[PDB]
Order: structure tokens, then sequence, then C-alpha cells
């Protein structure tokens, strides 16, 4: 064996604090604690996160894939030409072996 | 549902048992001991707990209904079932 | 990158010069404000990534695994401060700055142009780790759980040491955006078969595979919560993203050198997901449910499809705040009947009416609940296996039905039926626990109404 | 109108005039009536009143125009410089290739709708054009697989160009 | 086997009535057959040989699993029933009620100054309550889960909190 | 400045301070600004340059 | 548990209201851009290709 301290007891921290938050013993840092976490989390990260993610301008331009597309449809439609040739490169621009 | 009270038990424990006819209605009494006094064997008393628990509609299991040998008894153990405290 | 870079490292001065009792409330605070800024990263766009300088760049990959970071360590913080409550002050705020410099190697980890600059911080997250799971764990076997994290990992990242510096000496670079140019096939021969194999156990031992997942479960079992929550929200996606980025370079050989991995995680999915049913310990349990879904990581990447990476991407981030859900809600338990044992304390929908919602949610994410993030990752992947060969379907509806049944099974088992009679310490759940439960499932949630920022480069 | 009537074509309305043949009166009629009464008409005014303030603040944003690059053709083997101009370039034409794409199934799903029973007949245009459509994108981008460049891309198109030539060859 | 033969006897009687009631549904109909079943109990009710009476349980036990009823009836709130444990869900244990916050408990002034006096009457009775069962208990631990009542007065029989303060069969 | 909150300073001004040595990493790479094929062009008037 | 979810209202509405407000401010005497052709040898300022005013804002200001 040897000379050892025994296995404290379960502090409940609503004995002292009835009002405990559950961060601090100390109920002025309880209710600090409370208080940056549920302002800076979820009145300005999760609330203006949100929003700013959602007037985020043009996330990787899809909106102007869209436009652009209407525009060559638009123009090849009316010029007669293919909506979409199978060929993305000119051929004349590719020298095949052999 | 209606709730139960001690003499309602008591009243609906004591009418089934006169309507038993191994049972004397006149000599029964809620301290009536079902063998040394009112003369019945054991499968006469399995059938009184059967009508029991017809009357109530609940089931006392064997372990506890062997013990049950006098009205008295059968009233405490349905009161203590249903949480009946007058 | 130094406008996150910095105020991580300024949150070590911060922690170290607060008043005593003001440690969690300036460290929580202040890293709640640098997540707030991390969302400037989401300036992405069509064509280009977002290159800063010739050290750090971040596309549509890094970008949603850096704000995960980011939103973690905070999360992090609240989850410690009540086991840590007895804690020396300066054991304090050294705990504290393990947890700083995890995230300081983990956004670095992320951008890093550099494949070689990638390999230094991948590595450098296991020395914050260890020490995290070994001087804070609560049991005996934390010791042994250090060591199998430790050398697993390590068996696998010196030959990737090899690998990569091979590759710089043959190209002449490991820039990840010079690669995307210079990138030339790969011919078979047994010399590639080996150099594929170095490039990707690596990161198939972080995932983990299935096969090489032994770390995982004991490592889990053994971390403090914070640990654990870093662990498998951020740490197992070291490896997904560096598959991501290496596999660039491994083609065309990744056609049949991947057969082996698919069949382990197809299989192997379907192996771990059963083991849920049969686990007598929360955190385990918990555990072998990120290797079934991670499995699905391994094969959406491996296939190598614009959908399957899409996917992929989805359930990185999709995983990430559920499991660390997960862990805190079976620890909030734990603080209470300081066992994992699943089966001790039942019936806690009685006696914890709110914390039982949460335990909902998270199981319903868990289970892929359409439309959640965990549901549009995992049928995205779902979809592009079906292509890659039809008879995957069989595997994976499988998976979904044994998935569905562990995820309610713990529902059922802790939170349903009789509370157990001669445990009497459940106290109302705290503020703090209430609001470490919203902080994971709200945002989870929310970017259902908003996916396309968690679907990666190939949206 | 608000869009351009040439890319999303709708085909010219026919409504028929009402028949009564009853001398009940019509429930919808009435009801038309009071929806606009008490439904259009407040919300017309409200939107009135808010397009009165955007007329006073009136401003204007523009539609990126993007030069012409030389494509991945032109560029000199591993001259990043080159290459990465013509490898952005490439990628955005692959988006907008894809919004293409679904343009013409928004048409084909329109028409599928509007004209009901009948759509198998009176859909063979839109069917036709979505069927050509498809077979060049995917001429152009399938396979290419999740890390897929403009250097695949042409490596794909030179197969197949290969392949022309030699069945021309066996005519 | 710990259950005597005149157990077995009766709770095989029993057992027999109800599946032979599932069977006739209508109570004249039971009435008849209850008591041919009951005449056949009667006609062995006498045998003072016990390995005959044990041969006769056997074959009546034989013949029961033969002829019970599939699904014979059951009390909605017996086991196995359409109601058993269905309020297991709200019977709440007592101690909750440490834990309730102040402005709670302020609205109950009554009952939980009654409660206060349970709970004195607990502590006051549980050292005499331990002692009564140390005093009472063979070398070699119980025997039997009997407990003892009370021996004096002022005396409570000990054990006695979570049999008196269970929740009630109908809670909420 | 007060005795109870100077060190919430350190991180915003860790943010300010990354945040300009971020802007000063362009300045060394310039070199193709106004040079790219996609985008060069003609200086507005008062334009020094196209992005600094 | 009504402790926790009466704050979190609170906190969530602290800001979610003002957001809601000014965001509908905006919408109404803002508004929205107009498509423009760009007039010949005029460069746009990069947020000049944005409509909604607040994606006008995010753009010009961080990005
Ligand atoms: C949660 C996540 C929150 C993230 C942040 C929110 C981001 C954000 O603000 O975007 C909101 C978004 C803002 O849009 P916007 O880009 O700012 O508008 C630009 C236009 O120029 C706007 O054009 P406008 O100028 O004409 O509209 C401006 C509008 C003002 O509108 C607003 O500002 C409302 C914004 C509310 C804040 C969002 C919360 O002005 C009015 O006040 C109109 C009032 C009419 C009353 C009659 O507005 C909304 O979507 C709010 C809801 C819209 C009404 C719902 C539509 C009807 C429901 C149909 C679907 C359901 C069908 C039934 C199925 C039911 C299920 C079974
Ligand atoms: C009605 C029936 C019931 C419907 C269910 C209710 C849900 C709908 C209510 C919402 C209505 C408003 C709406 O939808 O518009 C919102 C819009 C979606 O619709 P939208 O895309 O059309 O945007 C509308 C605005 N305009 C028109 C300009 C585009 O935006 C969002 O959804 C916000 C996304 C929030 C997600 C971001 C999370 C915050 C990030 C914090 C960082 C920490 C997170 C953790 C890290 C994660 C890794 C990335
Ligand atoms: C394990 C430790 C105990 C055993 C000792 C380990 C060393 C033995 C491993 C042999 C692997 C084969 C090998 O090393 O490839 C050599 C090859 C040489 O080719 P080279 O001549 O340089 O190039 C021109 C080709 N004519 O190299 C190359 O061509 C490039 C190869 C890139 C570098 C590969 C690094 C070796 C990877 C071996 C381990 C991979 C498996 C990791 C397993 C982890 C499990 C958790
Ligand atoms: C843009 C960056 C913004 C950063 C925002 C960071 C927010 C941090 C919020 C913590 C605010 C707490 O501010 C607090 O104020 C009081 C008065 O000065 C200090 O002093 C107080 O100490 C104790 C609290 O334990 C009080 O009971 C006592 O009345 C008072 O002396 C605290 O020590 C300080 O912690
Ligand atoms: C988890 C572990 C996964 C293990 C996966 C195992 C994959 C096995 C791949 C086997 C194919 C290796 O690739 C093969 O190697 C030999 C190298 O000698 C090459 O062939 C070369 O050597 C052979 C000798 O055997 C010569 O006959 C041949 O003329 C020469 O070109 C082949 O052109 C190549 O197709
Ligand atoms: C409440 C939620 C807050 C979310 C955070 C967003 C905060 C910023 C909100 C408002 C942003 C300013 O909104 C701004 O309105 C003016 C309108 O004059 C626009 O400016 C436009 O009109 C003005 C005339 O007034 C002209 O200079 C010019 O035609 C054009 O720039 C801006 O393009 C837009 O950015």
């Amino acid at each position: 064996r040897w000379q050892e301290d025994p296995e404290p007891e379960d502090e409940n921290l609503y004995e002292k604090n009835p009002d405990s938050h559950g961060y601090d013993k100390d109920p002025a840092v309880d209710i600090w604690n409370m208080r940056v976490v549920f302002f800076f989390g979820f009145s300005i990260v999760l609330v203006l996160g949100s929003t700013f993610v959602a007037y985020l301008p043009d996330y990787r331009m899809q909106e102007w894939a869209r436009r652009e597309a209407e525009r060559l449809v638009k123009y090849r439609e009316a010029h007669g030409l293919p909506i979409m040739e199978s060929n993305c490169f000119d051929p004349s621009k590719i020298q095949l072996p052999e | 549902a209606p709730p139960l009270t001690l003499e309602g038990i008591k009243d609906r424990v004591l009418y089934v048992l006169k309507l038993y006819d191994k049972i004397d209605p006149e000599k029964l009494s809620v301290n009536s001991h079902f063998m040394k006094d009112l003369g019945l064997d054991s499968l006469d008393q399995v059938e009184i707990i059967m009508a029991m628990e017809d009357e109530f509609g609940f089931e006392i299991p064997d372990i506890d209904a062997e013990k049950l040998m006098c009205p008295q008894e059968i009233v405490d153990y349905i009161a203590d079932k249903k949480d009946v405290y007058e | 990158m130094l406008k996150y870079i910095i105020p991580t490292i300024m949150l070590m001065p911060l922690t170290w010069l607060s008043k005593n009792n003001m440690i969690w409330v300036n460290s929580t605070a202040h890293s709640l404000l640098i997540s707030f800024t991390s969302l400037l990263l989401m300036n992405q766009f069509g064509d280009n990534s977002l290159n800063f300088s010739l050290l750090f760049f971040s596309d549509s990959l890094s970008t949603p695994l850096l704000i995960l970071t980011m939103w973690l360590l905070p999360l992090m913080l609240m989850a410690s401060q009540h086991h840590l409550s007895k804690e020396n002050l300066t054991r304090k705020k050294l705990f504290i700055t393990m947890l700083i410099s995890l995230q300081l190697f983990l956004i670095m980890t992320f951008t890093a142009m550099e494949l070689i600059l990638f390999y230094i911080l991948f590595e450098a997250t296991l020395v914050p780790t260890l020490i995290i799971i070994t001087r804070w764990g609560n049991q005996t076997e934390r010791l042994n759980a250090g060591l199998y994290f430790l050398f697993y990992t390590l068996a696998g990242s010196l030959p990737l040491l090899v690998a990569l510096i091979y590759i710089q000496n043959t190209v002449g670079s490991l820039n990840f955006l010079m690669l995307q140019y210079w990138v030339q096939p790969v011919h078979n021969s047994w010399s590639n078969v080996f150099m594929w194999l170095a490039c990707m156990m690596a990161f198939m031992v972080k995932m983990p595979l299935y096969g090489l997942h032994l770390w995982l479960p004991k490592a889990h079992v053994e971390a403090p919560i914070a640990g654990s929550m870093v662990l498998a929200a951020v740490l197992l996606k070291l490896g997904g993203y560096g598959m991501l980025r290496i596999t660039l370079i491994l083609n065309p050989m990744t056609d049949f050198m991947a057969y082996p991995f698919i069949m382990l995680s197809l299989w192997g999915m379907i192996m771990t997901s059963s083991i849920c049913l049969r686990q007598t310990d929360l955190k385990s349990l918990i555990a072998y449910s990120s290797v079934s879904h991670m499995a699905l990581v391994i094969v959406a990447i491996l296939i190598q499809t614009p959908w399957s990476y899409m996917g992929a991407t989805a359930l990185m981030i999709a995983h990430g705040l559920t499991s660390s859900m997960l862990f805190c809600l079976a620890n909030s338990n734990y603080e209470r009947i300081h066992s994992r044992t699943m089966i001790l304390a039942r019936g806690l929908q009685t006696l914890l009416p709110l914390m039982a919602t949460w335990w909902l949610l998270a199981s319903l994410t868990n289970l892929a609940l359409p439309p959640t993030i965990n549901l549009i990752g995992e049928l995205f992947v779902v979809m592009s296996t079906f292509s890659w060969s039809n008879i995957t379907i069989i595997l994976m509806g499988v998976n979904m039905v044994i998935t569905a049944l562990y995820s309610l099974y713990m529902l059922i088992m802790t939170q349903r039926g009789k509370y157990t009679y001669h445990i009497n310490n459940i106290s109302p759940s705290f503020t703090r626990e209430n609001a470490l439960m919203s902080l994971h499932i709200l945002p989870l949630l929310l970017l259902t109404l908003n996916p396309k920022i968690i679907l990666g480069p190939l949206y | 109108d608000s869009w351009d009537k040439d890319v999303y074509p709708e085909p010219p309305r026919r409504t028929p005039a009402p028949s009564p043949q009853t001398s009940l009166p019509n429930p919808i009629t009435y009801l038309t009536k009071a929806f606009d009464l008490l439904v259009d008409r407040p919300v017309t005014l409200v939107r009135e009143f808010i397009e009165r303030q955007h007329a006073k603040n009136k401003y204007y944003y523009y539609h990126r125009e993007f030069r012409r690059v030389p494509d991945i053709t032109e560029c000199q083997e591993k001259d990043v410089l080159c290459m990465f101009e013509a490898e952005m370039q490439w990628r955005r034409d692959y988006k907008v290739d894809q919004e293409i794409v679904n343009i013409i199934q928004e048409r084909l799903k329109a028409c599928q709708q509007r004209e009901g029973e009948s759509h198998r007949q009176n859909c063979a245009k839109e069917l036709e054009q979505f069927t050509q459509v498809v077979k060049a994108y995917q001429d152009r981008y399938h396979d290419l697989g999740a890390h897929y460049s403009a250097r695949k891309c042409l490596a794909k198109q030179k197969q197949r160009m290969l392949a022309e030539r030699k069945a021309a060859k066996e005519a | 086997a710990y259950l005597t033969h005149q157990q077995k006897v009766l709770r095989l009687y029993k057992r027999a009535l109800r599946h032979l009631e599932s069977w006739c549904i209508h109570r004249d109909k039971y009435r008849y057959f209850a008591c041919l079943l009951r005449a056949r109990f009667d006609e062995h009710k006498n045998e003072k040989d016990m390995v005959k009476a044990t041969q006769l349980l056997r074959e009546a036990e034989e013949e029961f699993w033969h002829g019970q009823h599939p699904q014979p009836y059951i009390f909605p709130e017996s086991p196995g029933g359409t109601s058993y444990e269905r309020y297991e869900c709200y019977k709440v244990p007592e101690w909750c009620l440490d834990d309730w916050h102040p402005s709670e408990k302020a609205m109950y002034p009554d009952y939980f100054a009654k409660r206060e006096q349970w709970k004195k009457l607990r502590r006051e009775s549980w050292e005499r309550e331990v002692k009564q069962l140390q005093e009472e208990t063979p070398v070699g631990g119980p025997r039997t889960e009997a407990l003892p009542p009370a021996r004096k007065q002022g005396d409570l029989p000990p054990l006695w909190w979570h049999i008196v303060t269970r929740p009630r069969e109908r809670p909420m | 400045v007060v005795r109870d909150h100077w060190v919430h300073v350190l991180v915003p001004m860790g943010f300010v301070f990354g945040y300009y040595l971020d802007r000063k990493n362009d300045e060394k790479l310039t070199a193709f600004r106004n040079k790219s094929l996609l985008y060069k062009r003609e200086l507005k008037p008062n334009e020094e340059v196209t992005w600094k | 548990d009504k402790r926790f979810l009466k704050l979190l209202r609170f906190y969530i509405l602290l800001t979610g209201i003002p957001v809601a407000i000014g965001i509908t401010l905006i919408n109404v005497f803002i508004g929205e851009a107009e498509l423009a052709e760009i007039p010949e040898g005029y460069v746009p300022e990069h947020w000049e290709y944005f409509k909604h005013p607040i994606s006008r804002w995010i753009a010009r200001t961080f990005f």
C-alpha cells in the first residue's frame, strides 16, 4: 500500500449555486462565461455568419455561368449553329500522330 | 375511471363472495378464514382469487394469491396495488 | 493566412496573461471571434482557388475544413472546463495551450500549398494530440492508447515522407498548384506500385481504413472529451483531405490499386456497423460508428468522380459535427454516472427531457435523415458508387439499414425504458451542456439551407 | 419582360372562353373576384410603394465579359503561365456548358408539363434538341474524372479524332 | 423447482381455467366446461401416493400444452398485456425533487414542508434499521429475501423508504 | 487600458497585424499586375495600378 | 431546461430581429441593382458585378 489521499466526493454545482449555469463556481464568473458563449456563439457567429453566408456574392460564379449560358444559347440558335459542339478544341489547332 | 375506496373495494369483495354457492352469506365476514372458518379447500381458494381478478380487471400472481386467505387480506392487497388510501 | 495564424497564436498570451478565474471566459470568447472571421475564407471563385502567397492557399476543399476546425476550438473549451475544474492552474493553461497549438497546426495543414509543408504540420498534430490523451485521460489504458495512436500513424507517415521527397526529386516541385500542370501519368511497375502505397497508406491509417482502424477505438475510449472531439471531427479528416489532394498524381494507377481498398471499405463498413449493435461501451460505439462512416469517404475518394468528391466533402463536414456532438452527449452522461457502460443508465428521457431531444437530433443526423447534410453526403457517394458498379447498392443498402438499427438502439437503450433505480445523481442539465449541444446541431442543420459551401471544389 | 422569350420559349397561350351550360352560379368565378379584391389589390399597392423607392435609387450591375485567351492546344509543354490561363478558361467554359444543358433540360421539362397527355408528340423538338446537346456534352466532358483538366479533355478529343479518322479510312 | 407439489397443481389449475376461458368466450359455455374441468381435479384430490400424484401432474401438464390457446386472454396491465408498462414513462423517482429550483419549490410550500418531515423521518430511522438487520441476520448472511418487521414502538420496518415512497401506479 | 481589459486587445491586434502582413505579401507578387492575357488593359487617367 | 431555451431565444433574437429589420429596410429603400450593359470604355469595379446591395457590400469590404 502507501500513504494516499482518498477519492474526493462529487461536487454538485447546484448545491451552492442553484442558479448555476455549469460554467464556474463563482456566480459572477459563471454568468459572464454564459454571456460570452451565447452572445458570441449565437448572436454573432450563428446569426451574423448565417446572414453573411446567405448574401455571399455569387459563390463560385454559378449565377454568372447561368447568365452566360443564356447569352450563348440565344446567339447560337438565332444564327443556326449547334447549341454545343462535340469538340471542345478547334480541330485545326491539333496535329494527330501518324 | 371512477376512483376506488377502501369501503368500495370491501363491498365488492364481499359482494362476489355472497354469489359463491359454497359460502354462507350470513356467516361471511371480512375476517373469515376461507378454510378455518368457511371450510373451503385450496381449489376453491384459487377460484375465489380468479373471481376477484375478473371483478377488478387485474391479475394477482399465484405467489401473491396463495396468501390471501380472508376477505380483509384481499381488500388490503387490492388497495395496495391501486394506491387506495382513503 | 496570417490573419488567422497570428490571432490563433495570440490566444496563447491571452490564456497565460488572463486572471486566474477568467482563463475559460477569455479563451472561449476570443476563439469565437476568430471563428467568426474565418467566414472570410468563403471568397471562392469558379475557376481559380484563393492563393494568398507562396506558402498558403485556400480552395473550396480546405475552406470548410478550416471553418470546422476554428469552430471546434471554442466548443472544446466549453466541453473541458468542467472536468478540469480541480486541475492546477498552470496545468489548466497548459491544457488550453495544447488545444490552441493543435488549431494552429491544423489551419496551416489545410492551407499549405507545398506537400512537404503539409507533411510536417500533418505530423506535428500528433504531439499535442498524444499529450492530451496520455496526460489528461482518466484510465490506465490511456498510455497504451497513446502508443497505438503514435506508432500506427508513424508506420504510415515515414513511407509517405520518402515518397514525397522522391516525387520532388523527379518532378522538381511539390507545390500543389505546380503539380496540377506538371503531373505526368503513372505507368504500371512494381516501383510505382510501392510509390502508390507509400503515398496512400499514411492517409488510410488516419481515416481509418478498415483493418488498420484498431488504434481508433482505443484512443477514443481513453481520450478526454476535448481530445475525442478534435480526433473525430478534424484529425480523421486529415486522412481524407490528404487523399483528395495526392490522388492527382497517382493516375491512372489508381484504377487498379484502389480495388483492395474499396473491398476493405465496402465490406468493412458493414462489419463496423454490425459491431456497433453489440458494443457495451457508449464511446466505443461512437468510435466504431466513425469507422463505418469514413469507409464511405475512402470509397468515394478512390472512385474519383465529380459526384463522389462532392459527396466525400459533405460527409467529412457532416460527420465532423455529428460525431463530435455524440461524444459530447455521451460525456454529459459520464460526468454524472462516471461510467461509459451503455446499459448502466437507462430511461434518461424521463429525468433529462431536453437532453433527450439532443440525443434524438444527434441520432437522426447519424442515420442520415434527409435533407440533413449527413444524407446529402451519403447519398451523393451512393449515386457515384452505383455507376462504378451497380452491385454496390446491395452493400450500401445493408449499411443504411444497420446504421439505423444501432443509431436508434443507442437512443432507445440510454433514453427510453425505465430509469435505473439506484442511480440518483442525475442532476438537471446545465446551461453549458445544453449550449454545447445546440452549438453542434444548429450549424449542422443550418447548412442544409445552403449546402453548396460544403460540397468542395467540384461543385 | 423579365427573361428572354428566345432562351425560354413559351408557345402562344390559347384559353377557351367560358361556356356555362348550367344555371347555377360558378363558385370559382366569385372566389376569383374575392381573391383580386382581398389579396391582389392590397398586395399590388404594397408593391407599387416599393417600386417607387427603388426608382429613386437606380443603380446598375454588369455581367462580366471574359476575353478569350489561347486554349491548351497553343500552350508549350510545362509552360505553367500559359497553361494556367488556358486551364482557367477551359474551367469557365465547363461551367457554362453545364448551364447550357440545364437550360435545354428546363425547356424539356416545361414542355412535358405544358402539353399534358399530348407531351409524347408535342415535345419532339425539345427531346431532339436535348438528345443532341447531351451527346455533345458527353463527348466533351464525360469520363474525365474528379481531377479533370484541359489536358485530359484534349487527350480525350485526340483519341476520339483518331478513331473517327480510322473508320473514315475504312471507307 | 422450489414450488411444492401443491403449488404446481394449483398453478396448473388456474392456468388451465384461463386458457379454457379463452376457448369458450361465452360465459355460460365457460361455466359448463370449467365445472367438468374442476370435476377432473376433484377426481384425484385424495390420491395419497406421491409417485402416482406426480405422474398425474406430468400428464396433466402434457395435456395442457396440447390444448393451450395459442392466443390466450391477458389482463391489459399484466405482463404481456396491451397496457403493460404503459405508464413507466410517467413514473419519476422522488429524489428528482431535491434538484428543483427554489422558485419551483415556492409554488408548493405545503407539499415541500411535509416532504422535509419524511426526509427527516428517514434520516432518524436509518441507523436503527441497519442495526436491526445486523442483530437478526445469522453469520453467513441472510438465506431468504424476507425482511423483519419493526419490533418496538417508534421503529420503522427496516428498508421501507423505496416501498413507501414508490411512484403511484397512475402518476400523471 | 483598464487593469481588467488590456488582455482583450491581443487577439484583435493579432488579426489586424496578420491582415496587414497578408496585404504586404501581395506587394511582392505584382510581377503580372495588368499583364495577364485575360485582364490586361489600359490604365484609367488617374489610376496608377489596377490593384494594390 | 426552460431557462436555457429562453436564453437561447433571447440571444438569437438579440441580433436576429435587428438583422431582419435591417434587411427589410435595405430591400425596400435601397433595393437591387439593375442589369446593364458595360458602357464603352468603362471599367466596372469588381463589386459592381453583383446585384444585391449586401452582396455588393461584402465584395467591396472584404474580398
Ligand atoms: C473586438 C474584441 C472584443 C473582445 C470582447 C471580450 C469579452 C470578454 C468579456 C469579459 C468581461 C468581464 O469583465 C469583468 O468586469 C469586472 C469589472 O471590471 C472585473 O472585476 C470583477 O471581478 C468579479 C468577477 O469575478 C466581480 O464579482 C467584481 O464585482 C469585479 O471586481 C472582472 O474581473 C472582469 O472579468
Ligand atoms: C494492399 C496491397 C495491394 C497490392 C496490389 C497489387 C497490384 C499488382 C500489380 C501487378 C502489375 C505490376 O505491373 C507490371 O510490373 C512489371 C514489372 O516487372 C512490368 O513488366 C516488366 O517486368 C516483367 C517481368 O515480370 C517483364 O515481363 C516485362 O517485359 C517488363 O516490361 C509490367 O509491364 C507491369 O504491368
Ligand atoms: C441588417 C443586416 C446587415 C447585414 C450586413 C450588411 C451591411 C451592409 C448593408 C448595406 C450595404 C450598403 O448598400 C449600398 O446601397 C447603395 C445605394 O445607394 C449602393 O450604391 C449604389 O447607389 C449609390 C447611390 O446611393 C451610388 O453610389 C451607386 O449607384 C451605387 O454604388 C451600394 O451598392 C450598396 O452597397
